[PDB]
Formats: structure tokens, C-alpha cells, sequence
């Protein structure tokens, strides 16, 4: 299918990056676009074939190079805030197009505005319990910024979809401020017998996108990179 | 003015029910219709394509065209909560090569709530945090969660489990803040809940 790099960026404004697209599905035809809230996907650039590209409806700001027919890349040469949005790469054989699984890019004035998620599990209610013979496991992912995250249960060591739900969009911390924080919430909902049982390890994993390793940190706190943060519960009686 | 229109919505729809999600379109001369499924935070995946006036049928799935009327519709049969996204109409112009995209309908699927028991629960961190954390849950899909007006109090919209091994799903939100006059018994003030809503101890 269509694969894009990378899948998360914080840029600082000035700074340049590249997104790479690839297909191996032998498509002539590649699109760049991008994704903003209570907008159509708007078409950047696109391609007919290898050493050939053409402006879409948002050209301005973007430049792209189709090297051979399996590759589409795009370039950012001076980050602007507006540029803050999700790009899909896209593909087809004639009119159908496959998407890629989209490049999510913040652009900020300065990288200090970048935190990690603190990540705490709350333990069922012994009252739910009682009433329902059922316990809900909350996962709380608070203060990070960008909404840069991606939550996932983990439940004696497999990766658990059943019994879940995790808020579709993280919560502002602050809904004033243009710049606020974000929280993310989710609940892994078990049998009351489930839970009662200490064999039974409940982990909660928050991938965070953030720095990368190579972008300049001078302040106290630490360097707010890429990381993953878990925090985990047992059962008990 | 806009080449593809579709309703925001959301659109909700009650579990097992058909949805309908409608598209119009100004370019007669169109050629070639698409539904995409976008879930939130993931890609656009091809739900059907069609080229012929009429109905195309895959699975739950019917696009129906009509180069008349301009419109193209989606009928999703035997609704779930699973189907719960946006969906992206995407219409091929006269000439044109790459596709013209809708804003996007989102649709809500919202679970049928047999035996509700709606109630308020408190949870206690496992290690420690400075959160107090309240659990509203087994509410009927006709309630409503709004956000809190209270600064330092967070509230989660209506979020749909689904425990697949016992055929029952179960709406939940979440409250938090660690606020000294913050309760579970005052948490969710801003939201109409039934009365008969358990508060425990
Ligand atoms: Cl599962």
C-alpha cells in the first residue's frame, strides 16, 4: 500500500523538513494534501508520473519531487505555524486513491511550550464493583502539548482492545489559552472477578511524539522528547 | 461555495438502525463517486466507489447515485457503535485527475443501554496523583455530557465500551480536578443526568 515518514514532527518556525511517501502498487498517480478541523482534505501537489509534478488547490509554502514512480516526497523549506496540520500522501491506479496513515505536524515559536504526558491509573470503585460485578480501570494522560499521543492498554502483557474506550480527542487543560496543555482519558472495563485477582497486571502506554534527541534543550526540566510513558495497576481483593 | 456538500452533523443514529449520509455535488459532469471512513486520529479508507446511477451493495454498505439529482448516498444497514466516524464524500470533476473532498459527516452510532444503572463512582490512584476522579457510567445513550463551567475541572465527552465477550457495551465519562470543593456528588452539575442516579457511601 502507501506509507509515509515521518508519522510525527514539532518543527520551531524557520525550521525545514521532508515527508516522504512510497508506494509499491505500481500507481502512476500521487497526491499530498492536508487535513485541517471543518475542512475538506485540500490537494497541496500532486503527480502523473516519475520526474513530473503539478500544484494543487494549496500549493504556496510547499515544494514536492516524484524521483521515481514509487516515491512522492514533500518539502517545508521555512515551517510557518500554518503549516500546523495532518498531510496524507495518496495513490491510484487511475481514480481510486489509497491513503497513507498521514504526517501530523506542530509548528510552534518555541519548543518550551513542548510537554510529555504524566500518565496515572485509577483503580476501580469497590461501590461499581459491588453494584455491577464489573471494574473500570481510568487511565489519565495529563499536561502534554502537542496533541501528539497515542493510547493503548496492555493487560498481562498482550494489547487489549475489548472492554475499552479511549476519548476520540484530548481535553484543553485551559481552553483559553491558544497554547493550552491537553489530557487524554480512557477506560479498560473488566469483570469484578477479573480485577479481584492479583495475577493480573493492567498497564496503561502513552506514546508521546515530541523533540527529537538532536533539537537544542538549555531549560531545568527534562528534554521533552519522543518517549513512551506507562503507568501500571495489579489487582487485588 | 463549495463543489461537494455534506451536513457536519454529528448524526446520530440509534444501533441496529440504517444511517444515511448524503452528498451533493455542483459539477454535472462528474465522473467517478467515493465514501471514505475516517476514524478519528487515523487515514481515509474506501468504504465503496461508484460510477452508474443506481445502487451498489458491499456488505452493510449501499451507495446509491443519482447524476440527475446530484447526489451520492451511503446506507449503512445493521448500524454499530464500531461505525462511529467521519465519513468523506469525494467526488472526480469534468477533466480533473485528483479527487474533490466533502468536509465530512461524522456519524454516532449510539448503543442501545437495555438496563441502564446510571451512576457516579469514585476512583482512588493505584500510586499517587493529586486527582480526585469521578466515573459517570451504565447511562442511557439519550443522555447528555456537557463540559464542565467550573475552571480546574475536566470532563470527558460520552465514550462507548464494548466488553465483546459479554454481548454488553456501556457508556462511561470521565471527571477530574484537584480542587478541595471538587465531589462526585457536584462533578457532572452541567449535564442533565436521570434522577435515580446511584451516588455510593
Ligand atoms: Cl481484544
Amino acid at each position: 500500500g502507501v506509507t509515509q515518514t515521518p508519522k510525527f514532527r514539532v518543527l520551531k518556525t524557520g525550521q525545514s523538513m521532508t515527508l516522504l511517501c512510497a508506494q509499491d502498487m505500481n500507481h502512476e498517480y500521487m497526491y499530498w494534501y492536508r487535513q485541517d478541523p471543518g475542512m475538506g482534505l485540500r490537494l497541496i501537489h500532486y503527480s502523473v508520473g516519475e520526474g513530473t509534478t503539478a500544484k494543487g488547490e494549496v500549493p504556496d509554502g510547499y515544494n514536492v519531487s516524484r524521483l521515481k514512480k514509487q516515491n512522492f516526497l514533500l518539502g517545508l523549506e521555512s515551517a510557518a505555524p500554518s503549516q500546523t496540520s495532518v498531510y496524507f500522501c495518496a495513490s491510484s491506479f487511475t481514480d481510486t486513491q489509497y491513503f497513507g496513515p498521514g504526517t501530523r505536524l506542530t509548528v510552534l515559536e518555541d519548543l518550551k511550550n513542548v510537554f510529555p504526558p504524566e500518565v496515572a491509573v485509577f483503580e476501580p470503585s469497590e461501590a461499581e464493583i459491588s453494584h455491577t460485578q464489573k471494574a473500570t480501570l481510568v487511565c489519565l494522560a495529563t499536561g502534554f502539548y502537542p496533541d501528539h499521543v497515542e493510547l493503548s492498554w496492555w493487560v498481562n502483557g498482550k494489547e487489549v482492545h475489548s472492554g475499552v474506550c479511549t476519548d476520540p480527542q484530548p481535553l484543553k487543560e485551559q481552553p483559553a489559552l491558544n497554547d493550552s496543555r491537553y489530557a487524554l482519558s480512557s477506560r479498560l472495563r473488566v469483570s469484578a472477578t477479573f480485577w479481584q485477582d492479583p495475577r493480573n497486571h493492567f498497564r496503561c502506554q502513552v506514546q508521546f511524539y515530541g523533540l527529537s534527541e538532536n533539537d537544542e534543550w538549555t531549560q531545568d526540566r527534562a528534554k521533552p522528547v519522543t518517549q513512551i510513558v506507562s503507568a501500571e495497576a495489579w489487582g487485588r481483593a | 461555495q463549495k463543489e461537494v456538500e455534506q451536513n457536519s452533523g454529528p448524526l446520530s443514529v440509534p444501533e441496529g438502525a440504517i444511517a444515511s449520509l448524503n452528498c451533493t455535488y455542483s459539477d454535472r459532469g462528474s465522473q467517478s463517486f467515493f465514501w471514505y471512513r475516517q476514524y478519528s486520529g487515523k487515514s481515509p479508507e474506501l468504504i465503496m466507489s461508484i460510477y452508474s446511477n443506481g445502487d451498489k451493495e458491499d456488505g452493510r454498505f449501499t451507495a446509491q447515485l443519482n447524476k440527475a439529482s446530484q447526489y451520492v448516498s451511503l446506507l449503512i444497514r445493521d448500524s454499530q457503535p464500531s461505525d462511529s466516524a467521519t465519513y468523506l464524500c469525494a467526488v472526480r470533476g469534468t477533466g480533473r485527475r485528483a479527487l474533490t473532498f466533502g468536509s465530512g459527516t461524522r456519524l454516532q452510532v449510539q448503543p442501545n443501554i437495555q438496563n441502564p444503572d446510571p451512576a457516579v463512582y469514585q476512583l482512588r490512584d493505584s500510586k499517587s496523583s493529586d486527582k480526585s476522579v469521578c466515573l459517570f457510567t451504565d447511562f442511557d445513550s439519550q443522555t447528555n455530557v456537557s463540559q464542565s463551567k467550573d475552571s480546574d475541572v475536566y470532563i470527558t465527552d460520552k465514550c462507548v465500551l464494548d466488553m465483546r465477550s459479554m454481548d454488553f457495551k456501556s457508556n462511561s465519562a470521565v471527571a477530574w480536578s484537584n480542587k478541595s470543593d471538587f465531589a462526585c456528588a457536584n462533578a457532572f452539575n452541567n449535564s442533565i443526568i436521570p434522577e435515580d442516579t446511584f451516588f455510593p457511601s
